[PDB]
């Protein structure tokens, strides 16, 4: 269960992503032994998406809000907080604990 | 609040299916919502509003399509997050 947060990168500190704001990041997902099932930084452009309408997984809805402005880290998410036990077909199996690199760039 | 036109049409459509395939699971029912949109657009448009959102879009969604026919024909899945990518970047330009 959770979501342990490991820092890379620090951030400025006081900027912090409120709700109806659209977060900007750049991120990689791979799954617990290391091998990478997707990326943004391969594909050279950044991922937006709003916070709090709970378009993403609960990990990255308690994990991303935490985090400030111009912060890389590591989001070790539990399967609890990930797709579980049905899973994602074909891509993340059934209770998968999933390792996401991210960095928020820009709060927009 | 009924959607006539094709960005109304193709905003709450790829909502819908969104939700289907990655919130439920529903392969069937994520091509059900899909299929017919795309074949609205394979008829052609008749207003200037749905020539130019052909103009902007059409070539980007028939590309998704022919990505979705790719998951049909191969069964991986890799090939079906490509038309999700395509039919993402459509979504965030009309919103
Ligand atoms: C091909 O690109 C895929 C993403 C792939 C798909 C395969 C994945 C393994 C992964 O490779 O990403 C991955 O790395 C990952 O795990 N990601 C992505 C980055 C954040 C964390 C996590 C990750 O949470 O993603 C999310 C999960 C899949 C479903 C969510 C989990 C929470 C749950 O409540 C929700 O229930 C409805 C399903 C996918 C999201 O995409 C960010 C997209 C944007 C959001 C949705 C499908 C829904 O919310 C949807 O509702 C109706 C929406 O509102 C949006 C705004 C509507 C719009 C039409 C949808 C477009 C589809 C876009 C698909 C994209 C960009």
């Amino acid at each position: 269960s959770g979501v342990q947060v490991e820092t890379i990168s620090p951030g400025d500190g006081r900027t912090f992503p409120k709700r109806g704001q659209t977060c900007v990041v750049h991120y990689t997902g791979m799954l617990e032994d290391g091998k990478k099932f997707d990326s943004s930084r391969d594909r050279n452009k950044p991922f937006k998406f709003m916070l709090g309408k709970q378009e993403v997984i609960r990990g990255w809805e308690e994990g991303v809000a935490q985090m400030s402005v111009g912060q890389r880290a590591k989001l070790t998410i539990s399967p609890d907080y990930a797709y579980g036990a049905t899973g994602h077909p074909g891509i993340i199996p059934p209770h998968a604990t999933l390792v996401f690199d991210v960095e928020l760039l820009k709060l927009e | 609040g009924v959607a006539i036109l094709w960005h109304e049409m193709w905003h709450e459509g790829l909502e819908e299916a969104s939700r289907l395939y990655f919130g439920e699971r529903n392969v069937k029912g994520m091509f059900e919502v899909l299929e017919p949109l795309h074949a609205m657009m394979e008829r052609g448009p008749q207003t200037l509003k749905e020539t130019s959102f052909n103009q902007a879009y059409g070539r980007d969604l028939m590309e998704a399509q022919e990505w979705c026919r790719k998951y049909m024909k191969s069964g991986n899945v890799k090939d079906l997050t490509q038309a999700w990518d395509l039919y993402y970047h459509v979504f965030r330009r009309i919103s």
